[PDB]
């Protein structure tokens, strides 16, 4: 489930006019047309931050796994953080980060190497050359893993109590028995076949890692969101090479070629084209951000139900009678283990 | 209402040269001056404006008296002390009510202050004034509006500024206004209670951006920051040889229009002052580059088409225009991008007994394609006769352009030549002068490389350009690498210094201390730029070495970093939040604490069961 | 906003320029104002879709929390939901979720099952808990210890596969009478 | 409950200009303005 998109803060003035005083003056003649654009993009950024908060910060306190890891025979090492790894994530978490490639990290401060790029500057250096930057998300990919681990330790050591009030410790076989009792089957059968269910659980957890490893793209939704944002930004930057029916497509040589009171018409033509393209981009970003907001609200509800408890609604928390759900952080999204 | 204005306003906390009196220095006048004076009864009468203050340029005298005023616009010389010495050709003698209102409550302690503001935008001299009784001392600091008194359109340069004094038997407060944006608070009775200069403090820019005197606690993106260039390397190729426009103009046999001679100008340096001094111009309608920027542009190839015509035909020939000369002799492309030249030549295309040497075509089978010659002698067909000859319905295509020294101007022999620039981007050859400055490989610079103007930085580039690659570019159509025209070495062009400035402030009511966060830019870059005074932000956030935090969302200035952790108060980005915390009060930045560190005592047979319960009524909106 | 024209007022633009020259300026104003109005209408559409989603969420929340008890945790406010009292607000609704939240709790020795005579006993509902000597059955969210009877428990096992078997004595109300 | 809408694939080039070479040439001067439109309509169809 996608949770967020890349936050953008396109500067209309910079995008429509490059450090050109006459162009900015003639842009001022369009009124507060694009202050709306800056406001909308700021709203999108804040909404994405709130989406991440709603999806993930569902706990009241930070929780930690017991130093020993023996959950009645259940093997979970594949979802609790790994101390040895510097990022303190899980094998699944890393697979997810290793199978999603971000065009623009944003938290790079890439200024300073466009000049050391040597070869043609990358899309990022080019976007920087025409005022389209990417703000980084407020929650980093590291403490988001901390939130995921807190949620995970809340479920496996306290059952669903910690989703309501104080976290009450309960043995994992017992939580299994109670979830089983939640779907209409007694707890005795679990205690009878606790070994068999533990082996099946371990096998399923092991085989999901290979399922994500060998598939070309099972992360199609997150990669689709990232590709959509990158492609929108690329289409945004590409319109700066479009003449829009004028003498040329560059403000700097247009001003340097025509005197002010004839270059006015050409500059106004560029302003009309570029503002229209920017409005297209902002409206599409608004629509996609509303879609992502709906998806993230669905993700937050799914977390609050499947994670912090057992959900009786059939086929909501994955196919079959729901028992638990283990969340995992993903680049600009969340991944559940129902 | 909180109306925002952009006009010439005295900056807040500027520099005012306080004077004294006991000789009357002339002060410069620029974008208006702010004048203020406090006095017992009167020691100052008026002011003198203009230039050179002599009997050569008109000057202004604003001398008052206790009765009226004597504003006038005349060319007086100097009194050196009568005041209207050699009035001279005068103008605008104005008389009205006195500007100087003085009142006392039966005592002289009421040293009223008189603040005057004069400015001279587009002529139309404006004068503003206001009289307020003293409460304590000089340049008091309380707010005070200024009302206009007289708006008389003098319409003369004013650049010097001087004042008069008094006689018979602690003032002179002068300030210089600047073009600034102001946000002014209006009161219910139409009166100005408070004003804030947006270009002053980060808090000032924040309150101004949201046009409200009260900024609630939060972070507000207000503007952007860019490092203005220091200096500018303009370097062109390494040629100097002068172009032959002298021939093109110091010829005699300029082609008839039916066969327009066309030269090519390349591999040379174009300084069109020779083109200027070789012709008493009659029409210089450029259809390509302005003559002003003509010497600042480079052309791959330049085509000079010489063809003598007449005043009517001079206007007739133009980018894709009609007319037999334009449709059957010489045609300009509809998108023609070049300068046309036309000067009168009655001395080379005229003689006694006449001269019918020139030619032009009126009869062609079709229109003339742009830049296409149609030299041919074929008799136009009329009706359906294959007739070949002169006379009836068999007409010669081309008729004489006969010239004599005595015609009308519209029939005079205008000599027309044209420079059809290409302004493409292929390796340039005709570059104008401009002088090559040296290189500066590491400092942001305005560049004018071969007509291509722009701004950025230049660093070494291994880009293995094959020996034919020139302008160069990147992925999304933005010039990235220009080979130095003279050293052939390859130069990457980097953005200047852009990111964005957001001001983090607590409630103005709680506190006014502000913290600035430059977005996605290192403090080191900002520091060397703040230190070099090349940053466009005129608000200089204070730096004490302890207020610098290189974060992942750029750099935060004005807030120290406390290696503790609290619930987030103001989200900044990348896991750091700023808040107003006691020390006695300042702004601190910290890594947000996700919550209380709690450990659960899980174990194979330990369970926790609530022996009691509570009820709680939350709310959802 | 002039939108790049001579002035920003239709009334003085028409009163200053003749029709076939004021046409260009009036068309410039039309283009600017229609574009601004389209901006406003599109933004209102987007915000109205957002408000529609919020109002559908509110209607579902009313129909569940108000007209009944909702088992979905953390939906009708934090904690175990009991009721919800709606209140009207300017252009909105405000809920008063009454929730049951647990309180003071203590560590209790618990066992998955109790093995009276070769047979495992599992509680019909609740946890087996230990005060330190005598074993006791109790509910899920309130400590109400009770004597472990054959009513409180159902028996099904062999006391050899139920991990956590914990010997103890169960009672029956029959042998006494 | 509605489940889908009619899927549309409006061709900007054809809609703005009818088999007119000069009109298409001058439309090309507006850049990739309407490739966005075709992409959006394709996305709508796939979403339905
Ligand atoms: O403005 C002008 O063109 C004229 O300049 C002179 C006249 O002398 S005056 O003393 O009368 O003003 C003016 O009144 C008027
Ligand atoms: C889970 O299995 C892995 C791999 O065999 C093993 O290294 C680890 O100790 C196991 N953990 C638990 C909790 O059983
Ligand atoms: C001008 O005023 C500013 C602000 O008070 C001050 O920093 C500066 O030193 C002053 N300059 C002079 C020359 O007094
Ligand atoms: C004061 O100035 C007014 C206006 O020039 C003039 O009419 C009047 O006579 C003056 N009074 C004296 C005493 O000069
Ligand atoms: C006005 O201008 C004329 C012509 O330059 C000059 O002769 C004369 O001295 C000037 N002043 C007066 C008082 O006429
Ligand atoms: C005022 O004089 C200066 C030279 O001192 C000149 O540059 C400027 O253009 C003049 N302004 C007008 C309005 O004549
Ligand atoms: C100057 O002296 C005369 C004579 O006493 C007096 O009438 C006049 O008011 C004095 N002027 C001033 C400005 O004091
Ligand atoms: C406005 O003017 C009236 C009349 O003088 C006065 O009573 C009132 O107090 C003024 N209001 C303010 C806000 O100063
Ligand atoms: C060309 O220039 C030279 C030098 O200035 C001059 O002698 C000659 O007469 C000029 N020829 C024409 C036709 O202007
Ligand atoms: C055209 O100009 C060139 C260069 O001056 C000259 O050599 C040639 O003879 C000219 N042709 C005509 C028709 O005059
Ligand atoms: C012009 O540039 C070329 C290439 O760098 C160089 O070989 C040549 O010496 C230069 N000429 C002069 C005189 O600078
Ligand atoms: C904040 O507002 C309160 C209430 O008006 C006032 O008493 C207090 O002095 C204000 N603080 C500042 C520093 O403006
Ligand atoms: C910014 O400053 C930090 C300070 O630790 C440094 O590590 C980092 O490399 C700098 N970034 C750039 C792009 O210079
Ligand atoms: C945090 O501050 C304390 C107190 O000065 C200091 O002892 C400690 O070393 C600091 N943290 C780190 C990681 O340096
Ligand atoms: C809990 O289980 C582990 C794993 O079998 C065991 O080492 C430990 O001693 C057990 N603790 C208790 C109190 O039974
Ligand atoms: C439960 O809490 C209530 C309210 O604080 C208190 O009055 C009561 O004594 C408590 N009862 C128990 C059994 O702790
Ligand atoms: C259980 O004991 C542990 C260890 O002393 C303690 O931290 C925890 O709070 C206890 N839990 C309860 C609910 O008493
Ligand atoms: C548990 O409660 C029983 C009630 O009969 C009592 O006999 C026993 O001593 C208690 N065990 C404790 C307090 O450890
Ligand atoms: C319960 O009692 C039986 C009978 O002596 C014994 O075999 C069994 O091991 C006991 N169970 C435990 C866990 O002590």
């Amino acid at each position: 489930l996608p949770v967020s998109m890349t936050k953008t803060s396109v500067d209309c003035t910079m995008y429509i006019c490059g450090d050109s005083t006459e162009c900015s003056n003639l842009l001022l003649q369009y009124g507060s047309f694009c202050t709306q654009l800056k406001r909308a993009l700021t709203g999108i950024a804040v909404e994405q931050d709130k989406n991440t908060q709603e999806v993930f910060a569902q706990v009241k306190q930070i929780y930690k796994t017991p130093p020993i890891k023996y959950f009645g025979g259940f093997n979970f090492s594949q979802i609790l953080p790994d101390p040895s790894k510097p990022s303190k994530r899980s094998p699944i978490e890393d697979l997810l980060f290793n199978k999603v490639t971000l065009a623009d990290a944003g938290f790079i401060k890439q200024y300073g190497d466009c000049l050391g790029d040597i070869a043609a500057r990358d899309l990022i250096c080019a976007q920087k050359f025409n005022g389209l930057t990417v703000l980084p998300p407020l929650l980093t990919d590291e403490m988001i893993a901390q939130y995921t681990s807190a949620l995970l330790a809340g479920t496996i050591t306290s059952g669903w109590t910690f989703g309501a009030g104080p976290a009450l410790q309960i043995p994992f076989p017992m939580q299994m028995a109670y979830r089983f009792n939640g779907i209409g089957v007694t707890q005795n059968v679990l205690y009878e076949n606790q070994k068999l269910i533990a082996n099946q659980f371990n096998s399923a957890i092991g085989k999901i890692q290979d399922s994500l490893f060998s598939t070309p793209s099972a992360l199609g939704k997150l990669q689709d969101v990232v590709n959509h944002n990158a492609q929108a930004l690329n289409t945004l930057v590409k319109q700066l090479s479009s003449k829009f029916g004028a003498i040329s497509s560059v403000l700097n040589d247009i001003l340097s070629r025509l005197d002010p009171p004839e270059a006015e018409v050409q500059i106004d033509r560029l302003i009309t084209g570029r503002l229209q393209s920017l409005q297209t981009y902002v409206t599409q970003q608004l629509i996609r951000a509303a879609e992502i907001r709906a998806s993230a609200n669905l993700a937050a509800t799914k977390m609050s139900e499947c994670v912090l408890g057992q959900s009786k609604r059939v086929d909501f928390c994955g196919k079959g009678y729901h028992l638990m759900s283990f969340p995992q952080s993903a680049p600009h999204g969340v991944v559940f283990l129902h | 209402v909180l109306h925002l204005t952009q006009d010439l306003f005295l900056p807040f906390f500027s520099n005012v040269t306080w004077f004294h009196a006991i000789d009357n220095p002339v002060l410069p006048f620029n974008d208006g001056v702010y004048f203020a004076s406090t006095e017992k009864s009167n020691i100052i009468r008026g002011w003198i404006f203009g230039t050179t203050l002599d009997s050569k340029t008109q000057s202004l005298l604003i001398v008052n008296n206790a009765t009226n005023v004597f504003i006038k616009v005349c060319e007086f010389q100097f009194c050196n002390d009568g005041v209207y010495s050699s009035a001279n050709n005068c103008t605008f003698e104005y008389v009205s009510q006195p500007f100087l209102m003085d009142l006392e409550g039966k005592q002289g302690n009421f040293k009223n202050l008189r603040e005057f503001v004069f400015k001279n935008i587009d002529g139309y001299f404006k004068i503003y004034s206001k009289h307020t009784p003293i409460i304590g001392r000089d340049f008091p600091q309380g707010f005070s509006a200024l009302e206009p008194l007289v708006d008389l359109p003098i319409g003369i340069n004013i650049t010097r500024f001087q004042t008069l004094l008094a006689l018979n038997r602690a003032d002179y407060y002068v300030g210089y206004l600047q073009p600034r944006t102001f946000l002014l608070k209006y009161n219910e009775n139409g009166t100005i209670t408070d004003a804030v200069d947006c270009a002053l403090d980060p808090l000032s820019e924040t309150k101004c951006t949201l046009k409200s005197f009260t900024v609630e606690k939060g972070i507000y993106q207000t503007s952007n920051f860019r490092v203005q260039p220091t200096e500018s390397i303009v370097r062109f190729p390494n040629v100097t040889n002068l172009c032959p426009f002298h021939e093109v103009f110091n010829a005699t046999r300029f082609a008839s229009v039916y066969a327009w001679n066309r030269t090519r100008i390349s591999n040379c340096v174009a300084d069109y002052s020779v083109l200027y001094n070789f012709a008493p111009f009659f029409a210089f309608k450029c259809y390509g580059v302005s003559p002003t920027k003509l010497n600042d542009l480079c052309f791959t190839n330049v085509y000079a088409d010489s063809f003598v015509i007449k005043g009517n035909e001079v206007s007739q020939i133009a980018p894709g225009q009609t007319g037999n000369i334009a449709d059957y002799n010489y045609k300009l492309p509809d998108d023609f991008t070049g300068c046309v030249i036309a000067w009168n030549s009655n001395k080379l295309d005229s003689k006694h007994s006449g001269n019918y040497d020139y030619w032009y075509r009126s009869f062609r089978k079709s229109k003339l394609k742009p830049f296409e010659r149609d030299i041919s002698t074929e008799i136009y067909q009329a009706g359906n006769k294959p007739c070949k000859g002169k006379g009836p319905n068999c007409y010669f295509p081309l008729q004489s352009y006969g010239f004599r020294p005595t015609y009308g101007v519209g029939h005079q022999p205008y000599r027309v030549v044209v420079l059809s620039f290409e302004l493409l981007h292929a390796p340039a050859t005709v570059c104008g002068p401009k002088k090559s400055t040296n290189l500066v490989k590491n400092k942001c610079v305005n560049f004018n490389f071969n007509g291509l103007t722009g701004t950025g930085v230049l660093t070494k580039s291994n880009k293995k350009f094959l020996p034919f690659q020139q302008f160069g570019r990147d992925i999304v159509d933005t010039t990235d690498a220009v080979r130095d025209p003279q050293t052939l070495e390859i130069l990457d062009i980097t953005p200047c210094s852009f990111g964005g400035v957001s001001v983090i402030t607590p409630g103005t009511n709680t506190s006014n201390q502000v913290a600035v966060l430059y977005q996605g830019v290192n403090c080191t870059e900002v520091s060397v730029a703040i230190h070099a005074d090349q940053l466009t932000p005129t608000w200089r956030v204070y730096s004490t070495g302890s207020n610098v935090f290189q974060t992942r969302a750029g750099c935060l200035i004005g807030a120290e970093y406390v290696n503790n952790s609290y619930e987030c108060d103001i989200p900044i980005g990348a896991g750091i939040c700023a808040s107003y915390q006691t020390q006695s009060q300042s702004i601190i930045a910290y890594t947000m604490s996700l919550g209380a560190e709690n450990s659960v005592a899980y174990s194979n047979n330990s369970i926790a069961i609530p022996t009691n319960f509570t009820i709680s009524v939350t709310t959802e909106i | 906003s002039k939108f790049g024209a001579i002035s920003s007022v239709l009334n003085d633009i028409l009163s200053r320029l003749d029709p076939p020259e004021a046409e260009v300026q009036i068309d410039r104003l039309i283009t600017g104002r229609l574009q601004s109005l389209q901006t406003y209408v599109t933004q209102q559409l987007i915000r109205a879709a957002e408000i529609r989603a919020s109002a559908n969420l509110a209607a579902t929340k009313m129909s569940e929390c108000v007209l009944g008890q909702s088992k979905r945790v953390d939906f009708c406010g934090k904690g175990y939901h009991l009721m919800s009292f709606p209140q009207s607000a300017p252009h909105g609704v405000v809920f008063l979720h009454v929730t049951y939240v647990p309180a003071q709790e203590k560590n209790f020795t618990t066992a998955p099952a109790i093995c009276h005579d070769g047979k495992a006993h599992f509680p019909r509902e609740g946890v087996f808990v230990s005060n330190g000597t005598h074993w006791f059955v109790t509910q899920r969210n309130f400590y109400e210890p009770q004597i472990i009877t054959t009513d409180n428990t159902f028996v099904s096992g062999n006391c050899d596969v139920v991990i956590g078997i914990v010997n103890n004595t169960v009672y029956d109300p029959l042998q006494l009478e």
